[PDB]
RNA sequence: AGGGAACCCACUA
């Protein structure tokens, strides 16, 4: 029983931002939570594109790449969605993927902006984030140019591809006054103070703490739009707990095997 | 072989959903040249369905 | 086979062993249409 | 050729901000004021709109083969 | 004419007899890999699946070669050809009949390149005999050759676009003589200048200078993390150089664990003062600039290129001459792996602020330059 | 009258521009 | 203006009088190998080798001669967030660590177009090359390939995915039951991609003549060559994901990490000044002026401008370890530098 | 200044005369390498 | 009456190891007991360490004469 | 061409084992846990939570190659305590701490949303 | 393409930013590299490399 | 289960 007893203080919560503070935990725990923010939080993003027609100036793999990076609202759906690899379906089904379609032809003499508003899903929950600011521009079409495609968006996390990363910016820091001397400033007076610095203006560093350890960690998790910023953190804690649970199950099997 | 030259879809395993063309096929495994990447994978034919 | 003409952009159906020339404007640079085979990309 | 959907460094959506950036620059905004008005605060996102060359406008001058 | 066929560097004798195109050779771009030993080369799977070695079938290895034959040429850890006793070939790329997949004693199986295979690895121009060395093959999943960073100094290679060649010995005799004559640990010390050809280089050199300074103290977790990368560690954490108030180990203790055997060596740091050896503090250095390794333990001194480089009498040279090529190869790999992971904690940069001097220094520079221009003007007026 | 030094740096890059509006870059060909 | 003594390729170098002169020469050599959009009408042209970057960017730090080179209209390179750090030892000896997540987001991704030309010639009555789909019993010398990729004209269609053992043009020459032999052309070995365009016409002699453009998407690999505008070339040593890269207090990870040992012997101080000026330009919204001989721009002015934006004036930032979360003890010089993807892929 | 003494640093930037003189100086190293490789290689071959 | 060196040279060690490895791969009887070894080079290495390789090195003097040294008679060094 | 698939960093293929325990004979009461398809994310937390145990004499983790996906955790404990028990206790304490953190995060989020 | 505007060049599928200055020979773009030479009609006096001539004029 | 040679030019280290 050597577990930490960490506390949470939410200092800011908007639709694209959670600034919170985790106290009384370890630096490894804080960094693993920060890494799971980027790499191990599953969202829904386009991963299968067939293109029936592409008369645009951008080639087909270009359009597929731009479709994969469009975020889709994965709230309360990616939890009840299976992985395609773990699904028993032959090709695709609502249990593991969301179907998107696009059919835009430009018949007018001005440029047609094929945006993420033109992405039509059969699931009313999983839609492009800008369709729920302008829309994410996929391609521009001249007159006589057409883009007709069918896509499937599956579930995955940022460890596989960056299009499944739910976060824009995970600001993470600790010990804002350099009390632990984890970084050593050659000229401490040359360095600007952070947002969380508790020093007056004449000071440049805290006095050195010989017995101190990293015990308070400041996060600013910014969401790209797929999940709410608090949903990213909750799913990250759940995913890290699930990874440790599966590792403990395999460890119990390995121990009882010997 | 009757599978060589036929377009094919991987239906099981970690390549599920990928579309390819069978360059070389045996009774057990088939070389599927993938449309989506720059590689030719080797996958068993029980994970393959013909489009 | 259907070949799109280079400049007038009109589809031409010609057989084999015929010279390449547009029926309408006579321009003789023609392009093949996109294939009807099933093309699939991972959105990556 | 066209504005990236994601910022390369962090992954913020910058693909829905190019036309708004051009409209703000047409409204006699400075480029820094335009980037501040679009919510691009990290300098990794600001270079995505600042340094972008919209070559797709030049590609759309040529007539389509179809 | 016939004389033109015979003469020249592109003629018959020099272009086709003294040197010629060879089978079983690969060439691609080299990239760094600090996690390999000095005698290892990272090999792409596509090169290894294409280049083959003929292994004679023996009752010791008939089952493994039968499995390789059953895998075939498509899957990588397999085989390409079966040569019988009478010498005819069975191509495994055409999925032949299973009667042709029968292996007897005395057959040969041309299996794919696997881990541990010995290769001669080469960079042009081949100026000296350390430009073609034996490496052990390690299969790594990307399209480049990979080299340890110490081995780049005998090859005169960097990673700005160098391409290197890999020749696979095709017989057991030639593989054995490459293993006994031309391996990288065997080629550490040259007969040209009786000094090592490879030393610690670049990041490992900068961070071992930063590591063995006197005021470098590592906490318990950092020491355990660094000991995770010491392959010759006996498994016991040493007593820290400071026990109270906090248990702290110095970098000299960790490098003393890195130093193999009982090496005895005396070097000097590059900033060692000239007057210190004749002063009162010659054996207790105020600046920690006299390097003393005694009983394989770094007693004192900051290590640098004068101690860990290619110079004669250095720590790696004495390590070679006292311990042997295998122990010295382990020494090189351990220095690189421990130091490059401490460098994740310490870090090393370069910036525009390291190129800027003090204002008084700039004034002194300007005064010296102005005085020099005045002196040149005075010499010009004297000569006029 | 004449170009002041503070106005000089934007002036020279004007006339250089007037060069490359006229000659271009492959004028010698 | 005294900076008019430079040529076309040396006029894109930012602060070229802060570099050693051989590095200016090396960048002038490597500015011609940088991949961007080489010409606007690249879709019509059947160039035998073409390289088009997906997202070419104009430099944040330009020179005033770059307005007349039309570099901001046809740029070759991307403004990377370069941190000059020693991270894991994979950037040593002129090597580069790129961000795998950035590369997944389209960083330095390109397409490479090949063009294959073939004439349907008629050499007398006996030799008559014909564009047709070869048949297994009519044609001698068929190369055991998939000839079903071709159409009834003997030519593949755009969109069909191909590799090195695939036929793109079916051409058979009459042999004077094998009435003809297959003289088809295939892709080059180790090449791959997707047929982008197929063009059929008549040549000067009036025979049928086809050009096939095949595109292959080149994602930046380990071993691909990347160069800054200061003669600092290097191959990609390894790619780490965004959670493995070091990060600032605001979460900014570098797109590229280069070794600190690439600077001192080479003395490319204009690289460091370009990083500083790019940081100022990105935080300000301007485009940095790096005309060679400019007394209105020096290091101290750029440093004061950078310190006005809540940064350390010398461009250093406190990075945190991506693996453990600990602060790196030495603060890292990080900023936007214009990098170029060279054609020398592995 | 006239005969090629650069009185500036790389941080301070080169004046245009100093820039051209430094280019003249640095061209010598490239020429020395490119014309010494052939003679050195021939010397090595004869020695072998 | 043998004037050559009593040490096995590195070239002699390399060739003896290669020849013995080729013989072992060609199913020659092994003169040493082996504990789960498959590679003929490791078997030849242990057989050299045990002074059990049945090979005689014939060293040629420059005048044309030769000396026959058994591998068990030479001093293995590296 | 030699690009590994993106799922190879986290998916065990057929016949691959998630965790393997090997008792090294250098020192008593020491074990090496080789965990496949894992990275620094689990290695760091397991190493730190083992370092919080007073009965653990050594706790370290390493990635032998960044191009491979394999974690080696070396755990040495006191003679009256096994490394496998230490590993199980460390994972149990990590799971309990993360569950407490998740519940307190939900409580604080509800406090911030409500007011 | 002489004197044509950007729109007229784009109608011909030609790049307005293309500077020209090259030839199209058999469909291949050929550029003429400017070959330098000694200037004509000018008297140059050199010192020959230890030959029978101490100095030599040349026109 | 593999029908080109020679020369020139450009470039890589
Ligand atoms: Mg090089
Ligand atoms: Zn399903
Ligand atoms: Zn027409
Ligand atoms: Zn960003």
């Amino acid at each position: 029983p050597y577990a930490n007893q960490p506390t949470v203080r939410i200092t800011e919560l908007t639709d694209e931002n959670v600034k919170f503070i985790i106290e009384n935990t370890d630096l490894a725990v804080a960094n693993s939570i920060r890494r799971v923010f980027i790499a191990e939080v599953p969202i829904i993003a386009i991963d299968w594109v067939q293109i029936d027609a592409n008369s645009s100036v951008l080639h087909d793999e270009f359009i597929a790449h731009r479709l994969g990076l469009i975020p889709l609202t994965s709230d309360d759906i990616v939890d009840k969605l299976q992985y395609s690899r773990d699904c028993t379906c032959e090709e695709f089904c609502p249990e593991c993927s969301v179907e998107f379609t696009l059919d835009v032809r430009c018949n007018e003499d001005q440029t047609r902006h094929v945006t993420s508003r033109d992405l039509i899903s059969n699931s009313p929950r999983v839609i492009p984030v800008t369709s729920r600011q302008d829309d994410i521009l996929i391609v521009k079409l001249r007159k006589g140019q057409e883009l007709r495609l069918r896509a499937y968006a599956k579930k995955g996390f940022g460890k596989e591809h960056a299009k499944w990363n739910p976060t824009a910016g995970v600001a993470f820091e600790y010990d804002p006054d350099n009390a632990l001397r984890h970084t050593v400033y050659p000229k401490p007076e040359e360095w600007p103070k952070s947002e969380y610095s508790e020093l007056d203006e004449d000071e440049s560093q805290a006095p050195y703490d010989p017995n101190g350890k990293p015990e308070r960690f400041y996060y600013n998790v910014e969401s790209c739009g797929s999940l709410r910023p608090e949903t990213i953190v909750l799913s990250a804690l759940s995913g890290l707990k699930k990874k440790l649970s599966d590792l403990q199950t395999q460890l119990s099997h390995e121990i009882q095997s010997d | 072989n009757e599978l060589i030259g036929q377009t094919v879809r991987i239906s099981q395993g970690p390549y599920k959903g990928y579309i390819g063309v069978v360059k070389d096929a045996t009774e057990s495994t088939a070389r599927v040249e993938l449309h989506s990447t720059c590689q030719t994978i080797s996958v068993d034919r029980q994970r393959l369905t013909t489009v | 086979m259907i070949y799109i003409c280079g400049e007038c952009h009109t589809e031409n159906e010609i057989k084999s062993r015929d010279p390449i020339r547009c029926r309408e404007c006579g321009y003789r640079i023609m392009y093949k249409k996109r294939t009807k085979r099933l093309v699939v990309f991972d959105a990556r | 050729m066209i504005i990236p959907v994601r910022c390369f460094t962090c992954g913020k959506i910058v693909g829905n901000k190019w036309e708004a950036y051009l409209g703000l620059l047409q409204a006699e905004y400075t480029e820094g004021d335009a980037l501040d008005a679009l919510g691009l605060k990290r300098y990794c996102c600001r270079r995505m709109l600042l340094a972008h060359v919209d070559l797709i406008e030049k590609l759309l001058n040529y007539a389509p083969l179809e | 004419s016939l004389k033109q066929r015979l003469k020249g560097k592109e003629g018959r004798v020099r272009g086709n007899l003294m040197g010629k195109r060879v089978d079983f050779s690969a060439r691609t771009v080299i990239t760094p890999d600090p996690n390999l030993s000095i005698d290892q080369v990272g090999v792409p799977r596509s090169i290894a699946a294409n280049m083959t070695f003929a292994e004679i079938v023996t009752p010791f290895n008939i089952d493994r070669l039968q499995e390789l034959v059953r895998r075939g040429n498509s899957q990588y850890p397999g085989a390409k050809y079966i040569i019988r006793d009478n010498g005819d070939r069975i191509d495994l790329r055409f999925h032949p009949k299973p009667s042709d997949l029968h292996l007897q004693t005395g057959y040969k199986v041309e299996r794919h390149m696997c881990d541990g295979d010995i290769v001669i690895f080469n960079r042009q121009p081949t100026l000296h005999k350390m430009s073609m060395m034996g490496h052990r093959v390690r299969i790594l999943p990307w399209s480049t050759f990979r080299l340890n960073l110490s081995v780049t100094t005998p090859y005169n290679a960097d990673f700005d676009g160098d391409e290197m060649n890999l020749h696979l010995p095709q017989s057991l005799e030639t593989r054995a003589e490459i293993q006994e004559l031309a391996m990288v640990p065997r080629m550490i010390v040259t007969p040209q200048s009786n000094r090592p050809v490879m030393g610690i280089v670049q990041d490992t050199l900068t961070a071992v200078r930063k590591f063995t300074k006197r005021d470098v103290f590592l906490e318990r977790g950092e020491v355990m993390n660094l000991l995770m990368f010491l392959s010759t560690w006996d498994g016991k954490v040493p007593q820290p150089a400071i026990l109270k108030p906090r248990p702290l180990w110095t970098g000299k203790q960790i490098f003393s664990l890195i130093i193999p055997g009982h090496i005895n060596c005396i070097r000097t740091h590059s900033t060692h003062p000239d007057d210190e050896d004749s002063g009162p503090y010659k054996h207790i250095s105020p600046g920690d600039t006299k390097v003393v390794v005694e009983n394989g333990e770094l007693i004192m001194g900051i290590l640098c290129k004068k101690s860990l480089g290619t110079s004669a009498g250095s720590l790696v040279h004495i390590s070679y001459l006292e311990m042997g090529h295998d122990i010295t190869r382990l020494f090189y790999s351990n220095i690189q792996t421990v130091i490059n992971n401490w460098l994740l904690i310490e870090g090393h940069t370069i910036g525009i602020g390291d190129s800027i001097a003090d204002s008084k220094t700039y004034q002194d520079i300007q005064n010296t330059i102005k005085k020099a221009k005045q002196d040149v003007i005075e010499v010009i007026e004297k000569a006029h | 009258d004449e170009i002041t030094p503070d106005l000089w740096q934007e002036a020279c890059w004007i006339v250089i521009s007037s060069y490359f509006d006229e000659k271009g870059l492959v004028r010698q060909q | 203006h005294p900076s008019m003594i430079l040529g076309v390729c040396a006029s894109i170098i930012p602060f070229p009088d802060h570099n050693q002169s051989p590095r200016n020469t090396y960048q002038s050599a490597m500015g011609k190998q940088a991949m961007g959009v080489y010409i606007t009408n690249f879709h019509v042209r059947m160039d035998t080798l073409a390289h088009v970057l997906y997202y070419p960017q104009k430099p944040l730090v330009t020179t005033r001669s770059m307005e007349y080179l039309r570099f901001r209209e046809l740029p070759a390179g991307i403004n990377s967030i370069v941190a000059i750090a020693s991270y894991t030892g994979y950037n040593q000896e002129d090597s580069v660590i790129m961000n795998r997540s950035a590369v997944d987001r389209g960083f330095f991704r390109s397409v490479f177009y090949r063009s294959y030309k073939e004439q349907e010639s008629k050499k007398g009555f006996d030799q008559e090359e014909v564009f047709e789909k070869p048949t297994r019993e009519t044609c001698q010398g068929m190369r055991h390939a998939i000839y079903d990729k071709l159409d009834d004209d003997g030519l593949i269609a755009p969109g069909v995915r191909v590799s090195g053992d695939d036929v793109i043009i079916g051409k058979t020459v009459t042999l004077p039951r094998y009435t003809k032999r297959d003289c088809s052309t295939f892709l080059r070995t180790s090449e791959t991609g997707i047929v982008d365009q197929v063009m059929v016409t008549l040549n000067q002699e009036g025979y049928k003549f086809c050009k096939i453009r095949v595109r292959s998407v080149r994602i930046p690999q380990i071993g691909d060559k990347f160069a800054s505008r200061h003669g600092q070339k290097g191959t990609c040593g390894i790619q780490y994901r965004q959670e493995d890269m070091p990060f600032t207090c605001e979460g900014i990870t570098p797109d590229i990490i280069i070794n600190p040992h690439a600077i001192p012997s080479r003395m490319t101080i204009g690289h460091l000044i370009e990083c500083l000026q790019g940081k100022v330009s990105a935080n300000k919204g301007e485009i940095g002026d790096a005309t060679p001989f400019n007394d209105a721009v020096n290091v101290q002015k750029i440093s004061n401008l950078l310190s006005d934006y809540g940064y350390h004036l010398r461009g250093n930032e406190v990075l945190y370890n991506g693996f453990t979360g600990r602060k790196i003890t030495s603060q890292i010089f990080i900023g936007p530098t214009y990098y170029q993807r060279l054609k020398h892929m592995v | 200044e006239s005969r090629g003494f650069v009185e500036n640093s790389y941080l301070a930037g080169l004046t245009p005369t100093e820039f051209f003189f430094h280019a003249m100086g640095g061209r010598e190293g490239l020429i020395d390498t490119a014309v010494k490789t052939a003679e050195t290689g021939y010397i090595q071959r004869r020695l072998i | 009456k043998r004037i050559t060196t009593p040490y096995m040279t590195k070239y002699e060690r390399a060739r003896v190891l290669g020849t013995r490895a080729l013989q072992i791969a060609m199913c020659a009887p092994v003169m040493v007991e082996l504990e789960g070894e498959t590679d003929p080079l490791l078997i030849a290495m242990k057989e050299l360490k045990a002074r059990k390789i049945p090979i005689i090195i014939r060293r040629y003097l420059p005048d044309g004469s030769y000396e026959d040294w058994g591998v068990d008679e030479l001093i293995i060094s590296d | 061409m030699n690009a590994p698939p993106a799922f190879e960093s986290f998916l065990l293929f057929e016949g691959e084992k998630k965790i393997t325990i090997n008792k090294d004979t250098k020192v008593p009461n020491a074990c090496l846990f080789t965990i496949n398809k894992e990275d620094h994310t689990l290695g760091n937390i397991i190493k730190s939570q083992l370092l919080k145990d007073p009965q653990v004499l050594f706790a370290g983790y390493k990635v032998p190659h960044p191009l491979e996906h394999k974690i080696i955790i070396r755990v040495q404990t006191t003679p009256d305590y096994s490394p496998q028990e230490a590993f199980t206790n460390a994972i149990t304490d990590l799971i309990s701490e993360l569950s407490l953190l998740e519940e307190r995060f939900r409580v604080a989020i509800k406090d911030k949303q409500e007011g | 393409l002489n004197g044509l505007t950007d729109r007229d060049l784009c109608e011909l599928n030609e790049c307005p930013l293309d500077p020209g200055g090259y030839f199209i020979i058999n469909g291949s773009e050929k550029v003429l590299i400017a070959q330098e030479k000694m200037a004509t009609n000018t008297v140059y006096v050199f010192a020959k490399k230890d030959s029978k001539y101490a100095y030599t004029g040349e026109c």
